[PDB]
């Protein structure tokens, strides 16, 4: 969560 | 082909947007030009956030195709 949401969303900008 | 064999009748581009995939795996179903196709992004990629008030507004082109890029950056933690 604390450091996962970032990578999660970081993969969203690729969309 | 996102729906696969069980997609339905017909199968052509024409003036309608059809099943489209995405990097994260966001499967966008059939649609058409000038159609605001919104959907809540899968932020729960582990177990974060406990409210979720963001959306993914992916509108289709006017010619009959999907838009250039979708606004998925609106997704953020629960702060």
């Amino acid at each position: 969560l604390a450091q996962e949401a970032h990578k999660n969303r970081k993969l969203l900008e690729i969309i | 082909y996102c729906h696969r064999t069980t997609i339905g009748n017909f199968s052509g581009p024409y003036t309608y947007c059809n099943t489209t995939l995405d990097q994260i795996g966001t499967c966008w179903p059939q649609s058409a030009p000038g159609a605001l196709v919104e959907r809540p992004c899968p932020e729960y990629f582990n177990g974060i956030k406990y409210n979720t008030t963001r959306n993914a507004y992916r509108e289709c082109l006017e010619n009959g195709t999907w838009a250039s890029r979708v606004n998925y950056s609106h997704c953020e933690p629960i702060l």
